[PDB]
């Protein structure tokens, strides 16, 4: 089962639902105590893509036992991704 | 006596410190008083046959930024006793950092602490940038987490 | 060994994974389970070259060293409306602003 | 004139003091001596010959000032050779580096009760990447070579 994450400029991101829930914010907008897509009005596509890459990164290398690589963040995207990560609680 | 402290077992145990992180790793030994004591740095990809003792507590941080690291996928490492003299292996790895904390690291390395307040970010992120990783802070957390 | 991919068509991007030993047809099967389009109507591309449905992902160049989860490899996607085949077009992502002087 | 601060280390009774006394006064029963080693006149200063065990922050700060180390064991005593590892590792700890000028020294080669074969020590020294010299504090044999070699290994470590 998958979920669509829409950026500010209309870029659509189909990512595994379990991967999107790694962020407390997305987890709260879909699974409350009681919903197939969510629109992010202030996150450009070049940031939401990196966030999805973090999702699959978080999901895969959590259960890893031998060695984990660094998650690279380019300097030009650093601030825009920091705002998003703080906003998304991931 | 604190809980996060080494034990005076006086029983040596040969250990292999393995830096499988892209960081220069600072091995930190918690002495018998719980005081973090620094040990020689490990370049990325380095392995050293180390001489420790049974019951001695260790943790590992980035030598430059003091970022938290994992050793055998746990925050702390205690060597058992060598069975038939074979060494115990310590596998220092990167954590799966939060995307926020990893972002903090990247900007801390790019901006000097004086220029933190010269960015278009929210004010809450200013104090989050200034809250640099500190070993004493983590030890207080890991002590309170041992309330089992 | 797994490989992590970004299947992209127009402004849509799919984050999925598969094994190096898996073939392109099996990837087309996963795209059918998401976008509800038959694999016969699917055409997967590495950059600009068409991928053979019988060749495994590793055989196309998607090794674990090139399709990492923190840096996936990009696969193009083009559909076929009946006997009419569309042109592969992947609308690029947005651009980041120039890095502030405080970081140079 | 450059000065080289040397520390003699080893198990109890291996002959650390005897070696240094043999080095300075050429006699067998403050440690400074001017000497010419490889055309450069220097001053050797032996920092410690006492084998007692003391992990005080003051002794650490004292050993940290030493530039070279003579790791000494007696070939008449097997455990003195086995403990060499521990002394070597403690040197790495105080110096905060994996590569520190060091020389493995086997003392009491005049005694006829050898229990540690010479082949063992050269193999241990070859694994440590440091020179190995057999010495005798009673017969002056190798004493000069052992200290001068350490001075040579100190000059080699300064790139
Ligand atoms: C390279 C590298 N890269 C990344 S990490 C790394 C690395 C580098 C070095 C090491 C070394 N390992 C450690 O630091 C381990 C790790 C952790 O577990 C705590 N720890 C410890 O050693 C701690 C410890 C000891 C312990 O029980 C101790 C039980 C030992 C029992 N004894 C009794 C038998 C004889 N005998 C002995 N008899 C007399 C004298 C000596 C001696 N020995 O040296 C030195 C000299 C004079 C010579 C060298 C320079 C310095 S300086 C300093 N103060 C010195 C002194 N007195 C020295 N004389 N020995 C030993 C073989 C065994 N319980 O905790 C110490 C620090 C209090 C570990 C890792
Ligand atoms: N036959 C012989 N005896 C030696 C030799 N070197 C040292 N000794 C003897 O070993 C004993 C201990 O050596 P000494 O230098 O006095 O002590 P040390 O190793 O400094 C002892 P500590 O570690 O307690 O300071 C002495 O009785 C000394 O005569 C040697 O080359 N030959
Ligand atoms: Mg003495």
């Amino acid at each position: 089962m998958y979920v669509k994450l829409i950026s500010s400029d209309g870029h659509e991101f189909i990512v595994k639902r379990e991967h999107a829930l790694t962020s407390g914010t997305i987890k709260a907008m879909l699974s409350g105590p009681g919903t197939n897509e969510v629109n992010f009005r202030e996150i450009p596509s070049h940031v939401l893509s990196k966030v999805c890459m973090y999702f699959t990164y978080k999901v895969r290398y959590t259960n890893s036992s031998t060695e984990i690589p660094e998650f690279p963040i380019a300097p030009e995207i650093a601030l825009e991704l920091l705002m998003a990560a703080n906003f998304l609680d991931c | 006596r604190p809980v996060l402290r080494s034990v005076n077992s006086r029983e040596p145990s040969q250990v292999i410190f393995c830096n499988r992180s892209p960081r220069v790793v600072l091995p930190v030994w918690l002495n018998f008083d719980g005081e973090p004591q620094p040990y020689p740095t490990l370049p990325p990809g380095t392995g050293r046959r180390i001489h420790s003792y049974r019951g001695h507590l260790w943790l590992f941080r980035d030598a430059g930024t003091h970022d938290g690291l994992l050793v055998n996928q746990t925050e702390l490492f205690v060597p058992s006793l060598n069975v038939d003299g074979q060494p115990i292996f310590a596998n220092i790895t990167l954590p799966v950092y939060t995307l926020k904390e990893r972002c903090l690291q990247v900007v801390r390395s790019l901006v000097k602490p004086e220029n933190y307040r010269r960015l278009d970010i929210v004010r809450s992120l200013y104090e989050d940038l200034e809250d640099h990783p500190n070993v004493q802070k983590d030890l207080e957390r890991l002590t309170q987490e041992r309330i089992a | 060994m797994d490989v992590f991919l970004m299947i992209r068509r127009h402004k849509t991007t799919i984050f999925t994974d598969a094994k190096e030993s898996s073939t392109v047809f099996e990837l087309k099967r996963i795209v059918e389970g998401i976008l509800k389009r038959p694999p016969d109507e699917q055409r997967l591309y590495k950059d600009d070259q068409l991928l053979d449905d019988g060749k495994t992902l590793g055989e196309c160049g998607f090794t674990s060293q090139t399709a990492r989860p923190q840096a996936p490899a990009t696969v193009g996607l083009a559909f076929r409306a009946d006997d009419t085949f569309e042109a592969l077009c992947i609308e690029p992502f947005s651009s980041p602003p120039e890095l502030p002087d405080v970081m140079k | 004139m450059t000065e080289y601060k040397l520390v003699v280390v080893g198990a109890r009774g291996v002959g650390k003091s005897a070696l240094t006394i043999q080095l300075i006064q050429n006699h067998f029963v403050s440690y400074r001596k001017q000497v010419v080693i490889d055309g450069e006149t220097c001053l050797l200063d032996i920092l410690d010959t006492a084998g007692q065990e003391e992990y005080s922050a003051m002794r650490d700060q004292y050993m940290r000032t030493g530039e070279g180390f003579l790791c000494v064991f007696a070939i008449n005593n097997t455990k003195s050779f086995e403990d060499i590892h521990h002394y070597r590792e403690q040197i790495k700890r105080v110096k905060d580096s994996e590569d520190v000028p060091m020389v493995l020294v086997g003392n009491k080669c005049d005694l006829p009760s050898r229990t540690v074969d010479t082949k063992q020590a050269q193999d241990l020294a070859r694994s440590y990447g440091i020179p190995f010299i057999e010495t005798s504090a009673k017969t002056r044999q190798g004493v000069d070579d052992a200290f001068y070699t350490l001075v040579r290994e100190i000059r080699k470590h300064k790139e």
